[PDB]
């Protein structure tokens, strides 16, 4: 009924959605960096053993 | 310019920085009082007006390092560290300060020497300013992170749970420093001090409901950022294979709340980091992963909570695929073992405990034919251990009821699947001892003895 | 019905063992009642025939 | 204090919002299911 409650709830919902999207993007970037690091480390270890 | 935005979009950093930026400091009174230089007070007073109205740019930052190190007031170093930290994180003003601080490591060491002294706010601002420059690609130093982590001033603010903003900023700086692989080795040594506050920060939020909006641990912006930073701090350190074994072995009791925290909370940040923390420790790249998987699944019963938590899904379906991949590796890792060798080692060890594969008829079905070596010596040894626990080691105790209920519950499947066990049970003497356990206490173990007595009574008379 | 939140996994996990124990207790009670009724029905016939 | 959620068509939001708000409901904001994450 009031006009301030829709703006306050929409601003809090938008800020919480933006923070959740930023945290999910940071977690996805960290998981992709860790998976790329292990995926490089395995083939680097195998190629280093074969070259050794 | 172009520094990272760590500790810039959080409400706790703006709330703690608002109290420092709200108050004013008289640099001219301290300079006239013989506490600071006149040029450092004029450059510090002109830096506040030039930071907003102003925005070779790093020439004015040189007198603040000598003025903050020479002076002993925490208000001037907190205000100058707050203005330098606010000007350093911006991308439109103070761009030469990042290049001047990144080019000269003596100014970074002099700025890091002022932090960790006096108040926790100036040590958090100086440690966040040094951690912001150390977290970039301009300069790196593990000795400053190890020496800063060895100090009780920086870890004292994060260890205290009364201030969620100071512990959240220190947890976010430890997560940003732990995001690099070189800082995880030096940061992994002091994980015992930060692990109890991170475990109590998740257990405190999991112990309270997340329906109403309060200032405590809840579903607001502060609780999701504090729980997401606390789970992300252990999740960043869980990428190492050697750290996952010692972390899973040391924090095995506190690690069991991650499954209940994902079911209690509705956000996907706690469930994704909680499932990714057990999924990273349950990988095959860590040494001794079978002992942590068998100890967590056998001791903690993570297979039923992972099976019940695997059904409920939400957003971020990659974490649901990580939990589904961790559940198949967790159940497939322990279920792939031999039931006859585990039952023979468990019966030979004289320790019976309830497990996921110990209550199935498929394990006793394959072990029923292999148990017969000499007149059913396996069932006579298990019944001789169950009756021997009843003879010596008297009952109406907590210790004997677990092995008596496990042996009585395990004897019902072998007695039901094999009708020839009544001759070995009656010859060994477990039939007379099985009826005595029903009249006593332990009505769960008395119900297992009623099930074994009903199974023997079903084959004894039709 | 309380006003606070609830979990279906705690109710299903708290009800599965009670349902399995109630089904096993009902089957064992029915089999023990059928065997006791058969032996009690055959006891007087065995004593009268003996 | 408690989170309440209701669903209805977008033709009686004023009448349902006035009757629901008239019994103690406060901070009523009409939204959809695709505008949140």
């Amino acid at each position: 009924l009031t006009p301030n409650q829709v703006n306050d709830e929409l601003n809090k919902m938008q800020a919480f959605i933006r923070k959740e999207a930023e945290e999910k993007a940071k977690e996805i970037q960290l998981k992709a960096d860790q998976e790329y690091e292990i995926e490089k480390t395995n083939i680097v270890r195998n190629e280093t053993n074969n070259i050794d | 310019m172009g520094a990272t935005k760590i500790l810039m979009d959080s409400t706790h950093f703006n709330e703690i920085r608002s109290i420092i930026r709200s108050r004013s400091v008289a640099w001219d009174a301290l300079a006239r009082s013989e506490e600071l230089s006149e040029i450092d007070a004029s450059t510090a007073k002109a830096l506040e007006s030039i930071l907003v109205k102003k925005n070779v740019n790093g020439k004015t930052l040189i007198p603040l390092i000598h003025l903050l190190s020479t002076s002993d007031n925490e208000d001037c170093k907190k205000s100058v560290q707050n203005l330098i930290a606010e000007l350093l994180s911006s991308d439109k003003y103070g761009d030469d300060t990042v290049k001047f601080f990144q080019e000269d490591p003596k100014q970074l060491e002099q700025l890091f020497d002022v932090s960790l002294k006096g108040d926790f706010q100036t040590v958090l601002i100086s440690g966040f300013n040094v951690v912001s420059l150390l977290v970039q690609n301009g300069l790196h130093n593990v000795k400053l992170v190890e020496k800063l982590l060895k100090n009780n001033n920086l870890i004292n603010i994060l260890q205290n749970i009364e201030q969620m903003d100071t512990c959240y900023v220190c947890i976010r700086l430890l997560q940003e420093l732990a995001v690099i692989p070189e800082y995880r080795d030096v940061i992994w040594l002091h994980e015992k001090k930060f692990m109890p506050t991170l475990f109590k920060i998740l257990q405190r939020a999991t112990d309270s409901q997340l329906a109403t909006r309060i200032v405590a641990t809840n579903s607001n912006h502060l609780g999701i950022q504090l729980q997401y930073h606390s789970l992300l701090l252990i999740w960043l350190l869980t990428f190492n294979p050697v750290f996952a074994n010692e972390l899973v072995q040391k924090y095995l009791s506190d690690f069991l709340d991650l499954l209940k925290l994902v079911k209690i909370t509705i956000k996907e940040k706690v469930s994704r980091l909680c499932i990714s923390i057990i999924l990273q420790c349950c990988s095959t790249r860590v040494k001794q992963h079978k002992k942590v998987i068998k100890q967590l699944l056998l001791l903690g019963n993570a297979l039923p909570t992972v099976q019940s938590l695997s059904e409920r899904k939400y957003s971020d379906e990659e974490l649901r695929q990580d939990i589904s991949n961790l559940k198949e590796i967790l159940e497939n890792e322990y279920q792939e073992l031999t039931s006859f060798d585990e039952y023979v080692a468990e019966l030979d060890s004289k320790l019976l405990c309830w497990s996921p594969p110990h209550v199935d008829n498929g394990f006793w079905s394959d072990n029923i034919d292999e148990f017969k070596k000499d007149n059913y010596k396996i069932f006579r040894q298990l019944i001789e251990l169950l009756q021997a626990k009843v003879r010596n080691g008297d009952v109406n105790a907590k210790q004997e009821k677990i092995i008596i209920q496990v042996a009585l519950n395990d004897i019902t499947h072998v007695v039901e699947l094999l009708p020839e066990s009544i001759d070995v049970l009656d010859k060994t003497g477990g039939k007379a001892d099985i009826m005595e356990l029903l009249n006593h206490s332990d009505s769960r173990v008395k119900y297992e003895a009623l099930k074994a007595t009903q199974a023997i009574i079903g084959y004894t008379f039709k | 019905v309380p006003p606070s939140g609830s979990v279906i996994d705690d109710y299903v996990r708290n009800a599965s063992y009670l349902e399995e124990r109630l089904i096993q207790m009902e089957d064992a009670t029915d089999q023990i009642e059928v065997q006791k009724n058969d032996l009690e029905q055959y006891r007087f016939i065995l004593q009268s025939g003996d | 204090m408690a989170l309440v959620q209701f669903y209805i068509p977008q033709e009686i939001s004023r009448d349902s919002a006035y009757t629901l708000g008239q019994l103690g409901l406060v901070q009523f904001r009409d939204l959809n299911s695709k505008v949140r994450a």
